[PDB]
RNA sequence: AUGGAGAGUUUGAUCCUGGCUCAGGAUGAACGCUGGCGGCGUGCCUAAUACAUGCAAGUCGAGCGAACGGACGAGAAGCUUGCUUCUCUGAUGUUAGCGGCGGACGGGUGAGUAACACGUGGAUAACCUACCUAUAAGACUGGGAUAACUUCGGGAAACCGGAGCUAAUACCGGAUAAUAUUUUGAACCGCAUGGUUCAAAAGUGAAAGACGGUCUUGCUGUCACUUAUAGAUGGAUCCGCGCUGCAUUAGCUAGUUGGUAAGGUAACGGCUUACCAAGGCAACGAUGCAUAGCCGACCUGAGAGGGUGAUCGGCCACACUGGAACUGAGACACGGUCCAGACUCCUACGGGAGGCAGCAGUAGGGAAUCUUCCGCAAUGGGCGAAAGCCUGACGGAGCAACGCCGCGUGAGUGAUGAAGGUCUUCGGAUCGUAAAACUCUGUUAUUAGGGAAGAACAUAUGUGUAAGUAACUGUGCACAUCUUGACGGUACCUAAUCAGAAAGCCACGGCUAACUACGUGCCAGCAGCCGCGGUAAUACGUAGGUGGCAAGCGUUAUCCGGAAUUAUUGGGCGUAAAGCGCGCGUAGGCGGUUUUUUAAGUCUGAUGUGAAAGCCCACGGCUCAACCGUGGAGGGUCAUUGGAAACUGGA
């Protein structure tokens, strides 16, 4: 095993843990406004806001890429 | 760069001895005790003793693993002989002593094991001059025997040091106990009385009264033992640690170095009658002995040399002058206590391993280069039993012959052949205990299962009786007519004398052209036994008459005649079977000559005659080869080891009647 | 026009047919004998067999805390003012750790793969792209942790946990910003789907500081950071055509083929799932089986063709075997992770570890393929502001007649045909101008001196100039200076000494250049074919001589040629091998005369491309040559586009 390699699998571990955090709040978020579009509630902008908000934070943070970032908003929005 | 050890302070030794005198346990006690401020592998190990290189070959002391004590005798410098305190000198102390005297080995005695009980230092020294007549002396005395031996008086310098305990350590210095000083005193004389026998200077000192000093009597002493005219006797317990340090320090006081030790002498390849002396210097040509060969899991083939003359470092080219090829030397080994170290050169005098030797056995010269010399080899015995192997499975007999050919390469002593009257494959060996080990060894090592059995006798046949016989063959009947005759008188020839055919043909009646296909016919029939199947030997047949037809008769006519007239003569002339006889000379002290020729008449064989040699004696006689299997063993049972035996094919015998009868059953069933 | 040779052998003899065989060229060769040197190349083709040992990926202190360290230089005098502690300052420095970037390149291998893998030509209005470049706009305001470290506990080791404390260009909230997302209107355009631009609104998150200059903490340089749009680079997908053997493999397919909806992806798509339908492929060879990395090229051939896919370049695939995802711009990752498997190793028996198809090397297999070498000086790469560090890439050296190319092993005179070998017709012939001897040379060799280029730089130090500045330091550019070589004191040059150290291999019956004597006597032996050898052997072995080559010469193996002997070029079937025993008839192949039309074939012009290296031609540089370099020419059954209508094809 190579020095720069077992940092990488520490630094790896770390990124894998907050990553993965970040991915299922937005996944969350995205459910949730979802299920508010589908069965119309007074909080559907509010959660729709959010969960693009965490979208948008996520493509930027490169857990996903930018055009599913743009399909999701796209869905969300066109549902809402 | 500097080598760590100049030539002066160098010491190549082997310690040699009798079964469990002690061998191993005194290499691992000199080697704990060199390393600090313990296992044991390698060739040579090489440690350091006060301020001394000191390379250590430890040997076997079985009969059959005396190709070890020769090969390292070969390149070693000085020997210590080890004792045991209550046999003193055995047979195998004998064999390795007379190796090392043929080498010109010199050597000093240890007396191990002086705390087993029957220990007897006096009696270990007069078996040195009795059974070695040996200009031994001691140059120690023990204060006690068995669970008493607590101190050992040095005599050089009239010292006594007490052992308190069996670790080795706090060994307290004193002066010699008033009790035995006596004693002490007269022992040191006998030593300067024996060491004056070698040296006159000392001797007229001596002579003179005047008291000798401390560092004269060790001058004296180093020059005798490197005369090999004197031995040095020690004594102590390698078990219980006392004596390896006083026989480390007279290993460095009176062993030689590569300078003390004679010159080596080697022939120039494309000069084979050239001499060159190749002397322990560093700046001469580089020549040096590879003495063994193995392969380590690890590193692969190593090659373990002796450098004589010259250096040679690593990852550079070499001259294997005896195989006249080039070698890469890529790596250098020595082996220590506890590890091996790569070193980058090796120098005159040093004992080394390379790493990376193709086809270079042990007695090889390895040689610069430039130069061509090619050093002395080394002369192993010859084989003293022989067992035909064979595979038990034949898809294995490639693997087998591979492994024979690997197995010879790693042992001189081992040989293996092909017999071709027999079609067997033999393997010959220095005893018992040597073919058994290599025959597991093949089966486990080279997973070739074999079996192995006394090796098959090649009889002959021969005519008893002469009778003059026809044979006549007529085969017209049929198509192509065939005639031939011949009138053959058989007579038995004189031992030994071989196939005589005579042509006593008067007025042409058999034709000149026929008398060759008829002597031919002869020999083919003969090649064929005539009683068992074997070839028939010693016989004169002489064509004496015999007829011919102008077209019928034919080469191939007259050859079955002249098989028709052999197997009538067979039936006439009451054939027997011949065995070979084996002309033995048995060497062995004269107290066991009588069981030497009990056991040769008992082995059907006859006692030709005895006469002294040396301090032994030799016997004469000729046994059957059959009854000579399995003689070594017997022999040494006898002779406790002592005797040792040469046969040579001499002459075919008739076989008894039983034993031909069933040879006879054997081959028809 | 640049280019094409044949011979032996079936018979008593002949012509034909017909196979067999030989003369040529080639090689990553091996072996046998032999072996002087230099230059340039090449060197595990077998076991994708297993691997001891060393090395092959690090770097950044000008991102960060901490630790070690201790100059410059404080204090008391031990009366030693030269040695001394802690009460200091503590600079030049070094590091384990956090963080950034690089570990996806570079290097190895050809196992798998018959497939859009590869080649060639196209397409993406179905796509993605860190570092780099350009432009524009920004970088505001707060916070909670944690490594390290200290402590306690458990371990043979691997190393583990609990507690407490601390940093950042580490992490997170909020603020403003959009060509990104939703909706509405408008303009224009295209190859269905659609594409480009403008105007309205609603949802909406980015960022960071480090080292300096000016010092007015205001301004500001370099680097770094963020958003957007372009360029460059790299990657992805699709498609026409081309690219292999077998029918003693004929049926294959059920997410299979299409549609609808959704999910999923950078992206289109049965890519996946649910539903409906029964479609899809195939004698134009499906399916199955076997074998195989593909190409540029390489060998051979007059060509057409045939054979091959080392070295070097491109593309692909793989990293003990199988699966998977993580991090990341990029991997489903050779020297990363997890799981399973085989195998192996260490252990204190509690438990741990590993993957040379990286460079060397070991064992093994094999007829057979090298050093566990030197250096980053050159080129290239990663990190760094930079010096610099790393780099078994690479540049070199070492070994091997393995190949190609070059030069040696001497030159002139020398009849007096010397000795001696071999033959003889016993005169002589021949080895032979060969030798001897005299003269000459030193390529080579030995000795002693001189001694390159490859080296550009970068950095540092001086100025000059240009954007910006309020002005510097800096930044870009330009000119100068110090310094940088593993190879290596090697190449090369000079001076002296000696023909002195340096020739072997095969063949001599015909093919096929080169003949005699002895020995042998169908024996020993030779042999590519025909054959030779039983007393007169140019064929076996030796000797003299001769022939061909020569540091090589022979043998074996394999490929092309000769072979028109699978015949398109370029053959045949009465009797030599070859017409189905004969009809009827399907697919296919082929098809009478004239007129009009089309432009698929056919012909012709333009444009792009067919990498580089290679082959061929020319030129230039190593003293020559090989070799190296530079231009030219060539190579498509290639594509787009414009033209002609005789023939074939269509109407
Ligand atoms: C000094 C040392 O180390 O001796 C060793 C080394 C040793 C001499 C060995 C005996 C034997 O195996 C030897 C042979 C000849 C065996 C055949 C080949 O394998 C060769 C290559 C091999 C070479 C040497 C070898 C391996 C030893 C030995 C004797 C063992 C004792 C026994 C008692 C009865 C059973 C056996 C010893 O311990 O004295
Ligand atoms: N009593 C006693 N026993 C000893 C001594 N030296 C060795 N031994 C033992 O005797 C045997 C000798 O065997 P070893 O040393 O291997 O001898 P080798 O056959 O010469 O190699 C072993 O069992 C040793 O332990 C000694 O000095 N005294
Ligand atoms: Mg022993
Ligand atoms: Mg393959
Ligand atoms: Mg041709
Ligand atoms: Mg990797
Ligand atoms: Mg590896
Ligand atoms: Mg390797
Ligand atoms: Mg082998
Ligand atoms: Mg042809
Ligand atoms: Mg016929
Ligand atoms: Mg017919
Ligand atoms: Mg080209």
């Amino acid at each position: 095993n190579i020095k720069s390699a077992i940092k990488r699998v520490k630094t790896t571990e770390k990124a894998e843990a907050r990553n993965i955090s970040q991915k299922s709040a937005m996944r969350t978020a995205v459910k949730n406004a979802k299920t508010a579009v589908s069965n119309n509630a007074d909080n559907k902008n509010e959660l729709v806001s959010l969960a693009v908000k965490l979208v948008d934070k996520a493509a930027q943070s490169n857990l996903i890429h930018s055009n599913k970032a743009d399909r999701i908003k796209s869905q969300l929005m066109t549902a809402n | 760069m500097a080598r760590e050890f100049s030539l002066e302070k160098t010491r190549n030794i082997g310690i040699m001895a009798h079964i469990d005198a002690g061998k191993t346990t005194t290499t691992e006690r000199i080697l704990y005790y060199t390393g600090r401020i313990i296992t044991i592998t390698s060739a040579a190990t090489t440690a350091a003793w006060e301020g001394h290189r000191v390379n250590i070959i430890d040997t076997p002391g079985h009969v059959d693993f005396t190709v070890e004590v020769e090969r390292s005798l070969r390149v070693l410098d000085g020997a210590v002989t080890v004792l045991d305190a209550q046999s003193g000198v055995e047979p195998q102390t004998e064999t390795v002593w007379r190796q090392a005297t043929t080498y010109g080995v010199p050597r000093i005695v240890f007396v191990n094991k002086m705390d087993k009980l029957g220990a007897n230092f006096e009696y270990s020294v007069s078996t040195l001059h009795d059974r070695l007549q040996a200009n031994a002396a001691p140059i120690q005395l023990p204060i006690g025997a068995e669970d008493e031996f607590e101190a050992i008086i040095d005599l050089v310098e009239m010292k006594c040091f007490k052992y308190t305990n069996d670790l080795g350590t706090e060994i307290e210095e004193i002066e010699i106990p008033e009790d035995h000083l006596d004693r002490a005193e007269e022992a040191r004389a006998s030593l300067i009385e024996a060491v004056a026998e070698t040296s006159d200077e000392l001797m007229e000192k001596y002579l003179g009264d005047e008291e000798i000093s401390v560092s004269e009597l060790k001058e004296a002493i180093r020059q005798a033992t490197t005369n090999v005219e004197f031995y040095p006797v020690l004594c102590g317990t390698a078990f219980k640690n006392k004596g390896v340090q006083l026989m480390l320090d007279a290993v460095i006081d009176y062993l030689p170095s590569p300078l003390d030790v004679k010159p080596i002498i080697g022939h120039r390849a494309s000069n084979p009658e050239e001499e060159v002396i190749a002397k322990a210097d560093d700046s001469a040509e580089f020549a040096a002995l590879a003495f063994k060969v193995m392969t380590d899991p690890y590193v692969g083939k190593l090659t373990f040399f002796r450098v004589y003359s010259g250096t040679m470092t690593s990852g550079s080219y070499v001259k294997n002058s005896t195989k006249g090829k080039r070698e890469r030397v890529g790596r250098l080994l020595q082996m220590h206590a506890n590890s091996r170290q790569e070193i980058d050169t090796v120098y005159s005098g040093d004992i080394a391993a390379a790493v990376g030797l193709k086809d270079t056995g042990t007695g090889d010269t390895l040689c610069g280069e430039k130069n061509d010399i090619i050093l002395e080899s080394m002369e192993f015995p010859e084989p003293v039993i022989h067992l035909s192997v064979e595979p038990k499975s034949k898809a294995d007999q490639d693997k087998m012959t591979q492994a024979l050919v690997k197995l010879q390469e790693e042992d001189p002593t081992f040989h293996a052949h092909t017999d071709e009257e027999t079609g067997q494959v033999i393997i010959g060996g220095m005893g018992e205990l040597h073919l058994d080990i290599l025959v597991d060894r093949m089966k486990k090592e080279f997973n070739v299962e074999c079996n192995v059995g006394a090796p098959m006798v090649s009889y002959r046949e021969t005519f008893k009786s002469s009778a003059q016989v026809q044979g006549k063959f007529s085969r017209q009947s049929g198509g192509r007519g065939q005639y031939g005759d011949v009138h053959i008188e058989f007579t038995p020839n004189e031992t030994g004398a071989g196939f005589e055919f005579e042509n006593a043909i008067v007025g042409g009646v058999v034709p000149r052209e026929y008398i060759p296909s008829v002597e031919a016919g002869l020999k083919d029939a003969m090649e064929n036994g005539v009683l068992a199947g074997y070839p028939l030997i010693d016989v004169k047949a002489k064509l004496y008459d015999g007829s011919y037809h102008d077209v019928d008769s034919s080469e191939m006519a007259f050859k079955i005649a002249a098989s028709l007239a052999l197997k009538e003569a067979a039936k006439k002339c009451d054939p027997v079977i011949l065995e070979p006889m084996m002309k033995v000379t048995i060497e062995m002290p004269e107290e066991y000559m009588g069981d030497i020729m009990g056991d040769v008449t008992s082995r059907r064989g006859r006692v030709d005659g005895m006469e002294p040699r040396g301090n032994a004696q030799v016997v004469n006689a000729y046994v059957p080869l059959s009854e000579m299997f399995g003689y070594a063993t017997s022999l040494r049972s006898n002779t406790q080891g002592r005797g040792t035996y040469t046969m040579y094919f001499d002459h075919y015998a008739e076989v008894p009647k039983s034993i031909a009868e069933d040879i006879i059953k054997k081959n028809k069933g």
